[PDB]
């Protein structure tokens, strides 16, 4: 349900994250 | 019929969990570019002239 | 739905429980809201609308309490708080 | 079913007030729900 | 997973009044995995063979990437490591936490523990103050009689300091923080069983909250405080708790004319200083110590804590202000007159503690009429 | 000046300053705690209001309005028959227990 | 004798000016949860 | 007490019982000779091997110490082994919590014993140290990023050493921490025994019946330890570990310590370097999967023929494995270890978990 939306901004969060943190 | 600043940002930014994530994530890189770049001109300017990147355009050429 | 449309008729089982439907409606309303009214509003509820009007109320909204009793074990405040989200 | 009981139990009178309609006029009747709370009567 | 992390953090009860004196235990904690940290992270590039050791480390700071900033951070971390534990330890006198005997007892432990790892860290780097400092502490245990000279040489591996030495200090630094991280976890246990106790001495569990949120957060902002503290020693005044000393490499020839202690060993320096007698000087500088574990025996008063008792008070401040004459004095050369000053200090230290602080417990008692 | 010590003692200490009674600050050990168990419902409910007041107080770092000080000279040992009581039939056990 | 000393002093200006804005922060953080109890009312009612 | 003393044990588990308190005892060992070894070993390049011969030639005993190191760490692997087989045989591995963190202890047990292989920095020493490491340049776009992190420059060199000395110091600890919790989980169900079956009808209490037991056990550990430290110290070492490293020749002959040559055997079976290092992973890994893999109606292989067939068809494999590990490249042991290497994933993924269905087909559930 809102598991899509919400893993998909889980999904950015942790690819922003890497992006950036690495 | 007007909301203020902090109404805006709770709505848009902070009351979804997954949005208050990107809001830190985002903040935080931009931050880290003003915060460093501005804390680095102070440095370097309550240090003008005394610091390597200041001189070495005398002795450069190479 | 189902089990507010059961608990809405048979609420309206009696004279009595109908007449007070009648005076108190009439003054919160300003109408008497017919049952096939209720039927459309009920009708109409979905889980997006369950979701949507539950967040509107409950979602990081600061709640009221009140403990009686042995109420040692009874969450702190910040702690029911955060519950809230 | 939908309508929670008058009382829910678990395991008041200091005036005549709330006493009168206290005396039992009735033979007694017990019953128990899927989703009301049980009760007796009379 | 949940429980014992959860009880045993998230909904531990705790009291409604502790105050920032209350802090140190959870600084301490964070001092021993910072230590732990910037332990490991030196020690990935630090060789303890005696021709090579002095050298490393500055290999470490010059060379190694941010490896200054470890080292530093190392340095002064084991000062804020003391200045906390100090804390800690005066605000347990002061508020009579020692009544939780198991909990104070392993406290003590946990002193001699941090000061022999100290001890040990600081001969790592070779320098003067290392081996001088290598050659007098495990001197202490010559004053053993019968075995006291052997169990030096054992400790040494040799007849004097030297490689022998410097290797297995490595090993040792190494290994006892993770000792005194499994020792910190039962002082913990222990604790969790009664629970704290609080600036007024009178039990708080008509009064208990969370420790989520309210101490996470006190905690959070404790831990700020403490960085800013070792960073402003770290980036600012990175040598100004160090002495110069030990920037010279070790001399075996030559002990330097004003080698003095590290400032957190001064006021037993001081002590063991003032008697002119070999196993005098160490007994009293071992009771120095371990009188620690004396306190709960010689409370006297009705009230646990110090706050409803002035008298108490002036005496616990002139104990305080008596470790600061101490630390003062071991840092002055032995002439006259902080000879007789240090005697006096180390007479008062021992006389506050034994004899008047009892007895001004007596007294109060008395004026109260219990 | 003993009792004119004494009252500059009980101002000095001050729990007074905090709504507390003598007795609500001695030190807890098992005998003390046998005799709060043994306190009579009134004695130990205000002793618990008056050490959540105290704590409470603490917690915010103040303290009551001068007029509300426990006064030198109306503090009484509520606990003081109880605890008295409680030491005297530990020491009768301690006596039974040599031989 | 100290080649990082430049740069833990730029370090030290990028930690004041970290904390000059992190303490008060945590701080108002604190003093929030904390109000809860801070401005909390006692109030005894016993029988009688 | 109630951990020990007073803990319910079953009144029928066998001698494969002993290698949970032998590893227990394993573990001690390493820590202990370890230490006393630490206090004598110096890790800079131009100083190691010959601190180790220091302590070999002029510490008193460190011949000894030294021997019942490394040997210790062979026992370690061969009662690591017999532990996993008996897991697998008798079904342990239900005890889902316990099995996954006993699968971490393998892991971490493995890579502690490869960066004390190191110290030494002989011959093996340094080529160990650069092929294991390499393995993570297999990972895509970082991997060889990671190593030279690892490496702490562009070789093996001494910032190597100095790390992996500090890596190998404290990595036992941390065994011995996540060995507590290893036991903290297996506590909640007690232990599984021999039948498969639940032995709560007939449990007897650990001491004195299995402390004795146990102290039966060490002694033969203690006896097999010290057959090889007293009369064969060098049976299962490699002689180029006696030569100083040479970072510019690698030793025609080049072989990993016995307890990898089945994983090195089936890495070497793949003519892929990413394929290879995947199966090497998976070799390790798939014992995470076996729970999953688990068809049979009954816990424990000793009422099940066909699995124990198979069984002991795979300890034959992996003593296949370990032979080809220790033979040259060349026909016909490139097949065969090819071969073995299939046969491995095979029993495991495939023929196992058939049997298991069959074998319940013909019990008629
Ligand atoms: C460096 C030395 C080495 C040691 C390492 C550093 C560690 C520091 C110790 C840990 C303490 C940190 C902490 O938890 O601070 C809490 C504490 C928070 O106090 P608060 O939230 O205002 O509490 C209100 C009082 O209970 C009620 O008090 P009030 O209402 O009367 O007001 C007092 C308050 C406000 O008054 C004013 O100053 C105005 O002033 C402050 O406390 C600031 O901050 C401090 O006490 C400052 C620490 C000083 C260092
Ligand atoms: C290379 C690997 C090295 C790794 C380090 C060594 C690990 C050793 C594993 C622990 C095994 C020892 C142990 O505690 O098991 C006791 C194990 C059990 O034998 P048991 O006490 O006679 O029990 C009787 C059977 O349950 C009843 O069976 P039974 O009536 O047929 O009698 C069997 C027994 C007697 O039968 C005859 O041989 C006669 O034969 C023996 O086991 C001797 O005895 C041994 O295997 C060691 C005995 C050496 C003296
Ligand atoms: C590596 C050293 C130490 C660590 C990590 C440590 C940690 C802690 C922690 C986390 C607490 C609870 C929070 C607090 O009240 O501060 C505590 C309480 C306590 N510690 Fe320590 N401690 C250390 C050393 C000592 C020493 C040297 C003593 C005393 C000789 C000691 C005595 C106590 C006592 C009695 C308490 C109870 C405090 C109270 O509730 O009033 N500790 N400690
Ligand atoms: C209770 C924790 C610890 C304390 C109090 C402590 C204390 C010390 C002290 C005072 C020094 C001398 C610093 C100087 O150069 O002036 C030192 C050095 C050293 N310590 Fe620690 N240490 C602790 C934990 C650790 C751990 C866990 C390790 C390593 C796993 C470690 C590794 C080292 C190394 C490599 C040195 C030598 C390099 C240097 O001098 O900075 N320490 N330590
Ligand atoms: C440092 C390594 C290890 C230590 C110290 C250790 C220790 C133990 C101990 C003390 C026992 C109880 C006695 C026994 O039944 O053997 C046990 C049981 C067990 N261990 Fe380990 N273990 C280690 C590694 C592993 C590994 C690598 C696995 C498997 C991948 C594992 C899986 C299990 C299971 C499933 C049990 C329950 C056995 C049963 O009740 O049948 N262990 N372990
Ligand atoms: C899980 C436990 C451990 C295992 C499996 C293990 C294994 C090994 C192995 C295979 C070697 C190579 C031995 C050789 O051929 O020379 C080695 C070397 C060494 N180990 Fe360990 N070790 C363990 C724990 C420790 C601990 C706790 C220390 C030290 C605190 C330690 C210290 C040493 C030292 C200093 C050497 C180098 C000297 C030598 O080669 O004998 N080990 N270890
Ligand atoms: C293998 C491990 C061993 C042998 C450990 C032994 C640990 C002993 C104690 O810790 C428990 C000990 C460190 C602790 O005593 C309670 C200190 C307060 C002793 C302080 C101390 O320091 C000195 C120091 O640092 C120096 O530096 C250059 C020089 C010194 O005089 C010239 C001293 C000194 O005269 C004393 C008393
Ligand atoms: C900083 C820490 C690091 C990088 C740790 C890494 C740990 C990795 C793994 O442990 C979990 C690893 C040891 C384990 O793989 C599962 C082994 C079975 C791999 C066995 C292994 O050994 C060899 C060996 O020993 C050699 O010696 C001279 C030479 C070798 O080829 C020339 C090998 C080799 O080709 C393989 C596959
Ligand atoms: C209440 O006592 C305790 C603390 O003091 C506030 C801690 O900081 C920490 C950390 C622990 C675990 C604890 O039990
Ligand atoms: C219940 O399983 C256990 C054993 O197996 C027989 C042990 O040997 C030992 C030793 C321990 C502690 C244990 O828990």
């Amino acid at each position: 349900r809102n598991w899509v939306p919400t893993a998909q901004l889980w999904g950015a969060v942790g690819a922003v994250g890497l992006v950036s943190a690495t | 019929v007007a909301p203020t600043l902090t109404a805006r940002l709770y709505s848009l930014l902070f009351r979804r969990t997954s949005t208050f994530a990107l809001t830190i994530v985002v903040g935080a890189l931009f931050f880290e570019r003003a915060f460093d770049q501005g804390a680095d001109a102070i440095y370097e300017h309550i240090n003008e002239g005394k610091l390597w990147k200041h001189i070495k355009h005398k002795y450069e050429n190479k | 739905k189902n089990l507010l449309r059961n608990a809405l008729v048979s609420h309206l089982d009696g004279t009595t429980p109908v007449c007070e439907d009648i005076g108190r409606s009439l003054l919160t309303y300003g109408r008497r809201i017919p049952l096939a009214e209720w039927e459309s509003r009920i009708a109409e509820v979905d889980a997006r609308v369950v979701r949507e009007v539950c967040s509107k109320y409950f979602y990081d909204q600061c709640p009221a309490v009140a403990g009686f009793g042995p109420i040692e074990q009874l969450p702190d405040y910040n702690r029911i708080r955060s519950g809230m989200f | 079913a939908a309508v929670p009981a008058t009382s829910e139990s678990p395991v008041s009178v200091l005036c005549r007030e709330s006493l009168r309609g206290q005396a039992a006029g009735r033979p007694l009747v017990a019953s128990v729900s899927l989703n009301v709370p049980a009760s007796v009567r009379y | 997973l949940m429980k014992i992390v959860n009880n045993a953090f998230i909904d531990l009860p705790a009291p409604s009044n502790i105050s920032s004196w209350w802090n140190f235990g959870s600084l301490l904690g964070i001092c021993l995995i910072l230590q732990i940290l910037t332990g490991l992270f030196l020690a990935m590039h630090y060789t303890s063979d005696t021709t090579t050791a002095f050298s490393s480390v500055t290999h470490i700071c010059r060379d190694v990437n941010y490896g200054w900033i470890i080292r530093y951070m190392h340095a002064n971390g084991a000062s804020m490591f003391f200045i906390c534990l100090y804390m800690h330890v005066g605000r347990g006198l002061y508020y009579g936490s020692y009544t939780f005997l198991e909990t104070w007892n392993i406290g003590v432990i946990l002193l001699l523990t941090v000061m022999a790892t100290a001890f040990m860290g600081y001969v790592l780097p070779w320098g003067q103050m290392s081996f001088w400092g290598a050659t007098v502490i495990t001197n202490l245990l010559s004053a053993i009689p019968y075995i006291g000279t052997n169990l030096v040489e054992w400790i040494w591996g040799g007849f004097s300091v030297d490689k022998a030495t410097l290797t297995r200090f490595f090993a040792f630094h190494f290994i006892l923080p993770f000792i005194i991280m499994a020792i910190a976890m039962v002082h913990l246990l222990f604790l969790h069983e009664t629970g704290s106790n609080n600036p007024t001495g009178i039990s708080s569990d008509v009064d208990k909250i969370p420790f989520h949120p309210y101490y996470t957060i006190k905690d959070i902002l404790g831990a700020l405080l403490l960085i800013l503290a070792l960073m402003l020693l770290v980036l600012f005044a990175p040598d100004l708790l160090g002495d110069p000393d030990n920037y010279t490499p070790a001399n075996p020839l030559n002990t330097p004319p004003h080698i003095k202690p590290e400032w957190y060993f001064l006021f037993a320096y001081a002590i063991l200083r003032s008697i002119p007698n070999k196993l005098g000087g160490v007994l009293a500088l071992a009771f120095s110590i371990l009188i620690l574990a004396l306190i709960p025996l010689l409370h006297t008063s009705k009230q646990r804590s110090m706050m409803f008792r002035p008298l108490s008070q002036c005496l616990f401040w002139a104990l305080v202000a008596d470790l600061l004459t101490l630390t003062w004095i071991g840092g002055q050369p032995v002439e006259h007159p902080y000879i007789t000053i240090g005697q006096l200090a180390s007479v008062l230290y021992f006389l506050l503690i034994l004899v008047l602080m009892p007895t001004a417990g007596t007294i109060e008692n008395k004026l109260l009429k219990w | 000046w003993l009792e004119g010590i004494r009252k500059w003692y009980y101002n000095a200490a001050g729990f007074n300053k905090l709504g507390l009674m003598r007795d609500d600050t001695i030190h807890e050990n098992d005998d003390v705690k046998e005799a709060i168990r043994r306190l009579p419902e009134n004695l130990y409910d205000d002793r618990v209001f008056r050490i959540k007041r105290a704590l409470d107080l603490s917690m915010r770092q103040q303290i009551l309005p001068k007029e509300q000080w426990t006064k030198y000279e109306e503090d009484k040992s509520y606990l003081e028959p109880y605890l008295k009581e409680v030491i005297r039939e530990r020491k009768e056990r301690e006596e039974w227990a040599k031989k | 004798a100290e080649p990082e000393h430049d740069h833990r002093k730029r370090m030290g200006l990028k930690m004041l000016l970290m904390m000059g804005l992190l303490l008060p922060l945590v701080y108002a953080m604190k003093r929030h949860k904390w109000s809860v109890l801070k401005s909390r009312k006692l109030a005894y009612r016993p029988p009688k």
